[PDB]
């Protein structure tokens, strides 16, 4: 039952999340300028709503 | 005024093995012997005028020797080192292994030697360093900076037969963890820091003045536990062992750079010199914790040795096994658990350095890992299983070696403190001989299981066989008469003692 | 007479019109219409500022914001011209082979 | 105020730049000599630096409502003329593969060294708005230097659309800061609210479409989309300078805009700012994983490393070593983004053409050219904050600012992402000493080489000996 080191594989598993998602994000630099642009007024959206919680 | 030339010695004799490069490609390996049977007799001689059969326990800070010039004066940081009984065994033992690692990587006729002759003097000086510094900053320094030498040697100089890929992966995997863990011991040095210029007014990085800083329950408990964390990457502790099999099955085939970088544990006099004088109430609330983790490793340790088909990966968990008892030997606050860790720690790097060399050596001969590729080796090679069997028979935990003066000296001293891990400890000690003649058997006994192990090998080259006796003669020493080391770790061991158990 | 809040929420409607404008065409001249829209709408919003106050600043504001705005219109349109002329196509989501 | 002679005697790295400007675009229009006019600009800018010495010998002073000049402005600009410095030296082979004009790109490195200058003394946001352009549209004209190669279009197009963009977001937080305050200098930005007033919703929107702006302007996310593309799309040492001095400037009047304003100790700007810097580290280190591409990573390790330096921000009010651990930070990022570029930059110069491919294939560098891929290996374990580094030293300047203030969200972040770091940076570097499958003789080259050799020498040196640069940025303190 212990052949494979199973805490090895536990302690392993950031470096799995860590994976998924950098490439989960990099599905975010598609290229598009317009995306961009969107991403650029989503992103002004939610610092200024952020500043009017606080 | 000798250890700044402790340090300096292997970082300039490793500089002109590389320098030494355009003279020659047999040069550097003379150079290296040169510097480490320099830095070994020098080591020596401190030995010998130390005095530390005759030096009572009078508080802690008390060093035989004290340097500081200060580095970074804007943040009180400076170059402390000190050394008394425990560090200069220490330095000692990395010493011993350095010249066998230079004595080990012989004959490598290559190009670029130079460099890995560098880049193990490094190591090797950054391991002393570490072992002789007192400040904070210098120490944290001194700890991280092995780390990018080791990770080169293991990435470009590892096992050739395996895949690069996977010597890349094992290097990046040991890198990641010491030197997150690392990250987080500069987090808790920060913090302490912060607290004692806060709590005073006085901005240092002194140990011996970071050493009355009073601070609440909880933040002394997250300063130990990030140098715990740190400690514990090292050391092994279950779960953070993972690093090391693959370190070590991916480490260059001579078998040295495991004597250089990891066969001597740091992380056990930092616990010694740095968890329990500074945090002594956290580590007496943490000690349960790490008492259980270290059975844990112990048994752990022993079921992985058990199941490998590879002998490195098998020696490499029976290093994990031993550091658990000795990780359940440090939180004892026994002074003979504590001189029993000692001896354990010495014993443990001589034995693992013989077991390492002769697989390097059977390696050199069959050119497999593979235990299920062998049997019946005693009738092939002449004095390999005979060694093997006597390294074995050593970490199995047999008296007459010092691993049974060391494991069964923390035995005592932890059932003085704690019984029923102690019980369990020994059924470990079950354990290390099942695994011990399970890998006798499997590699050289029985029949041949395939056609490398039916021919007559080659047999051992003098140097190596004159070094595996040297570790011989020092375990059967150890275990026969450890009285000298003893003598040497008291005053420290004592002094660490007395500061843990009289601050709870 | 006329409130300062009436001609900051003005020049904000002109403003996210103009970002509105950028994002939703394909064709790089609405782009750099879009650009130029949110650029005057700053300068007005300077503009509105410095006359509640009764300062010339908000004027020497305006007045750096549309040699701002001069200059970008300049560099654009070259760009565009560079498009065109290299291309013969003025999508700007064929311009987006760089990802990853 | 108005001028004094000596005022004029605390002004004149600005006069020396431009004054090269001019006598740079006369010799152009003498004749279009490129070793001349590239020799023009690099005297004028070393002249800028003895300049700065020279004023470093006079005082400090707020020379206009807009300039103030102080320790603080002389070591910002001597960064910015470092970087450009490096970068005009790095393009010279680059323009000289180059088979267009070659002297504009110099007259324009000129004008964006004057626009990082007028940032590093900015005291007035009609200063620090000028400056933004200044520093913004000669990039325009230089990460499309070569506008008949796609790439280069490609990100000259996206950087000029998204800086005019993000530009506008500027201008209009800065017109609702101005409606607000009814003064455009830095220290009455929060004057005339008191009484625990400083949270007006009017100062605090205007504050965050200017966080907008800069934070395009400094690769922080989620601003930080367009980074990659234009590093990877825009010449090698175009990419240097962005890389350096412009987020260098910015953040330096960044710092001040946050240091001398009453509303830079709001509690909403600096949450939103963690968060910024939080999503920064981990979004770049993350990003950088699977990297093929060296510019590309840069980039991504540009914006983690502002991140660290946003870190460093955050603790400013509450802190005392904030501004200093952002100088140190900020010499070791200058010199090891410095390094990094520049050798992307030596090894696609020549420029081959527009159509030719600029890959780098640092995979096997070390067994054709030894020495850059020692300096790439000094640089990679510089960015990832090795001891042995200054970038070590800039990264324990950030831990001891984040333990100080008690951030213990962000430390965390910086210990993790440069976990990913070490990842990402490694590989680059063991990539370097791998064996490549298949696959100059000039005296600029060899001073492109000799400087990321001064600039690998000096994080090395400052890695294991930091004093000097320490007393150096203590020094700098400015008129607080
Ligand atoms: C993911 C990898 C990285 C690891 C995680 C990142 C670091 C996490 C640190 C968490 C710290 C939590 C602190 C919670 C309270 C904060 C506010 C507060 O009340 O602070 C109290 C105190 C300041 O009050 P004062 O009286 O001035 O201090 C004198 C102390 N007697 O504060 C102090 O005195 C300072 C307290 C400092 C505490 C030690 C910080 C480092 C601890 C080691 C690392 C974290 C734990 C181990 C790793 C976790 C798993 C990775
Ligand atoms: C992509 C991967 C990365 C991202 C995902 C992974 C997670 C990353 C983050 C991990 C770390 C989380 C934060 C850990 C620190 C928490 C600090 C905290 O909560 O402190 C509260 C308190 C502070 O002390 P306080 O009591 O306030 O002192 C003043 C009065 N006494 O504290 C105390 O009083 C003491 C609290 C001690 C227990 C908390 C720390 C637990 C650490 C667990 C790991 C180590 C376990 C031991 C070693 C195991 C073997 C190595
Ligand atoms: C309860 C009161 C009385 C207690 C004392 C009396 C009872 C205990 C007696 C235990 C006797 C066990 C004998 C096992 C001999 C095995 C020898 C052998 O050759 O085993 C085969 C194998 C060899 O390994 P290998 O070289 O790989 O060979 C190829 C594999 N066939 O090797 C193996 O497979 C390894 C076998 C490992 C056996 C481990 C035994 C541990 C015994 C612990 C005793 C604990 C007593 C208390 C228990 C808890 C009570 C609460
Ligand atoms: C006991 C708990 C309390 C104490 C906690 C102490 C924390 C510090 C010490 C432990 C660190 C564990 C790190 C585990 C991953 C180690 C890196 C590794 O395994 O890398 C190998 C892998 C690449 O493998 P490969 O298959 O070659 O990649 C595909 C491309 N060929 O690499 C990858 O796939 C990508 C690797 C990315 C970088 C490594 C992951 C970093 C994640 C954050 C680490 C910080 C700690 C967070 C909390 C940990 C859990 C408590
Ligand atoms: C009443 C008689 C006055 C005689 C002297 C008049 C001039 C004195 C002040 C001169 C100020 C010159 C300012 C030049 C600024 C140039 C800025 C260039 C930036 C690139
Ligand atoms: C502190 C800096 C540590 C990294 C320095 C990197 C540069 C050192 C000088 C060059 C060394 C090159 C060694 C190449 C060895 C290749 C071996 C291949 C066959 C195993
Ligand atoms: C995706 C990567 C995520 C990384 C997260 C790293 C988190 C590190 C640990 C942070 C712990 C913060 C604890 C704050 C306690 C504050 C107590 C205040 C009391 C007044």
């Amino acid at each position: 039952l212990l052949k494979r080191d199973p805490l090895n594989s536990m302690m392993n598993i950031p470096a799995v999340l860590s994976r998924f998602a950098g490439k989960g994000l990099l599905l975010s630099e598609n290229g598009y300028l317009r995306w961009y642009v969107a991403s650029m007024s989503i992103g002004a959206v939610v610092v200024l709503a952020l500043l009017m919680v606080l | 005024m000798l250890l700044p030339w402790l340090i300096l010695i292997p970082f300039i004799g490793g500089f002109l093995c590389w320098q030494t490069e355009r003279f020659g490609v047999k040069v550097p390996r003379w150079i290296a012997l040169i510097t480490m049977g320099l830095t070994l007799a020098l080591s020596l001689q401190l030995w010998l005028q130390g005095g530390y059969s005759l030096t009572q326990s009078a508080g802690i800070p008390q060093w035989q020797s004290e340097f500081d010039m200060p580095w970074i004066p804007r943040f009180g940081i400076s170059i402390h080192l000190a050394i008394d009984g425990l560090s200069l065994l220490m330095v000692v033992l990395t010493g011993l292994l350095g010249v066998l690692a230079v004595l080990c990587s012989w004959k490598e006729i290559e190009k670029y030697q130079g460099f890995f002759h560098l880049n193990l003097m490094w190591i090797l000086g950054g391991v002393i360093g570490v072992f002789l510094a007192i400040d904070m900053f210098l120490f944290f320094f001194f700890w991280e900076m092995m780390l990018v030498p080791m990770y080169f040697l293991i990435a470009l100089w590892g096992h050739k037969a395996s895949d690069g890929k996977t010597r890349i992966t094992a290097a990046t995997k040991f890198f990641i963890y010491t030197q997150a863990s690392g990250l987080v011991m500069l987090i808790a040095i920060l913090a302490l820091v912060f607290v004692h210029y806060n709590a005073t007014g006085v901005w240092t990085f002194n140990y011996e003045e970071l050493l009355n800083t009073p601070m609440s329950s909880g933040v002394e408990y997250l300063l130990m536990l990030g140098f715990f964390i740190a400690f514990a990457v090292k050391m092994p502790v279950v779960p953070l062992h993972g690093w090391l099999p693959d370190a070590h099955s991916q480490a260059p085939t001579a078998g040295s750079v495991d004597l250089a970088g990891i066969l001597l544990k740091t992380a056990a006099y930092g616990l010694l010199r740095f968890s329990l004088p500074l945090f002594p109430n956290a580590s007496a609330e943490f000690a349960p914790i790490a008492m259980w983790l270290g059975v844990i490793g112990i048994f752990y340790g022993a079921w992985m040795a058990f199941a490998q088909t590879d002998i490195k990966r098998l020696i490499a968990y029976t290093s994990v096994s031993h550091m658990g008892f000795v990780l359940i030997a440090i939180y004892t606050g026994s002074q003979l658990a504590y001189q029993g860790a000692v001896i354990q720690m010495i014993a443990h790097g001589l034995s693992a350095a013989g077991l390492f060399i002769l697989c390097g050596q059977l390696y050199e001969r069959i050119h497999t890992r593979d235990m299920r590729m062998m049997g019946g080796l005693w009738s092939k090679m002449k004095w390999l299983p005979a060694l093997s069997l006597f390294f074995a028979v050593a970490t199995l935990g047999m008296p007459g070696t010092g691993n049974f003066v060391g494991e069964f000296m923390i035995l005592f001293g932890s059932f003085q403190v704690v019984p029923v891990i102690t019980v369990i400890s020994t059924f470990g000690l079950v354990f290390a001989s099942v695994y011990s003649l399970a890998m006798l058997h499997r590699a050289y006994f029985g029949k041949a299981k395939s056609q490398i192990a039916s021919q007559e090998l080659p047999g051992m080259s003098l140097r190596e066989l004159f070094m595996i006796l040297l570790l011989v003669v020092l375990l059967v020493l150890l275990g026969f008469y450890p009285q000298p080391i003893l003598d040497t770790s008291h005053s420290a061991i004592g002094n660490i003692q007395q500061w843990f158990v009289n601050s709870v | 007479m006329i409130p300062l809040q009436h001609g900051l929420i003005l020049a904000a409607i002109l403003f996210v019109l103009g970002l509105t404008g950028l994002v939703i065409r394909r064709n790089l001249l609405f782009m750099l219409i879009g650009l130029e829209i949110m650029i005057n709408a700053s300068a007005l919003a300077f503009v509105v500022a410095g006359s509640y106050w009764g300062q010339t600043d908000g004027q020497v504001m305006y007045i750096l914001a549309i040699s701002l705005a001069a200059a970008e219109a300049s560099i654009g349109l070259a760009l565009l011209l560079q498009l065109h002329r290299r291309r013969q196509n003025l999508n700007i989501d064929s311009v987006s082979e760089m990802r990853g | 105020m108005t001028i004094t002679p000596q005022n004029l005697i605390a002004l004149l790295p600005l006069l020396i730049v431009g004054l090269t400007v001019v006598v740079v675009m006369l010799s152009i229009a003498w004749r279009r000599n490129h070793f001349l006019n590239a020799t023009l600009s690099v005297i004028g800018l070393n002249a800028a630096l003895v300049s700065l010495w020279f004023v470093g010998q006079a005082g400090a002073m707020d020379v206009t409502p807009l300039m103030r000049v102080d320790g603080f402005a002389m070591l910002y600009t001597g960064l910015v003329l470092l970087a450009s410095l490096a970068t005009c030296t790095f393009a010279y082979p680059w323009l000289e593969g180059y088979n267009d004009n070659k002297d504009e790109f110099y007259l324009l490195v000129l004008i964006a060294a004057l626009g990082g200058i007028l940032l590093a003394n900015a005291n007035h946001l009609a200063s620090l708005f000028l400056g933004i352009e200044l520093i913004s549209l000669p990039l325009f004209g230089l990460v499309g230097y070569a506008f008949r190669q796609k790439r280069s279009l490609e990100a000259s197009i996206k950087y000029t659309i998204l800086s005019a963009a993000a530009s506008s977001f500027l201008l209009f937080g800065m017109a609702l800061v101005y409606a607000q305050s009814g003064d455009l200098s830095f220290v009455a930005l929060g004057k005339n609210l008191g009484d625990g007033m400083l949270n007006e919703p009017l100062l605090l929107a205007g504050f965050g479409l200017m966080i907008v702006g800069l934070g395009f302007k400094l690769s922080l996310v989620p601003f930080h989309l367009w980074t990659p593309d234009v590093y990877q799309g825009a010449p090698a040492p175009v990419s240097t300078f962005l890389a350096t001095a412009s987020k260098i400037a910015i953040f330096g009047v960044v710092m001040r805009l946050f240091l001398y304003a009453p509303v830079g100790d709001s509690e909403a700007i600096r949450v939103v700012l963690a968060i910024i810097a939080f999503a920064s580290i981990i979004f770049g280190n993350l990003m950088a994983l699977s990297q093929t591409n060296i510019k590309r990573l840069l980039g991504y390790s540009s914006i983690s490393h502002l991140g660290y330096l946003l870190v460093a921000l955050i603790a400013l009010q509450t802190g005392e070593m904030s501004m200093e651990a952002v100088g140190v930070y900020l010499a070791g990022y200058l010199f090891s983004s410095l390094g990094a570029f520049g050798v992307v930059s030596l090894m696609s110069s020549p420029y081959r053409g527009p159509d030719a491919d600029s890959l780098f294939s640092y995979r096997g560098l070390f067994w054709h050219r030894p020495i850059l891929a020692a300096v790439m290996t000094v640089m990679m374990l510089s960015l990832a904050g090795i001891p042995m580094t200054l970038g070590f030293i800039g990264k324990f300047y950030v831990l001891a600012v984040g333990v100080q203030a008690h951030l213990w969200w962000l430390v965390g972040a910086v210990v993790v992402g440069s976990a990913i770091g070490l990842y990402y940076y490694l590989r680059v570097a063991v990539s370097l000493y791998l064996h490549a499958p298949e696959q100059p003789s000039n005296w600029q080259y060899s001073a492109g080489g000799i400087v990321v050799l001064i600039s690998a020498l000096l994080v090395l040196v400052l890695g294991v000996w930091p004093q000097p640069l320490i007393s150096i940025v203590r020094l700098a303190m400015p008129l607080m």
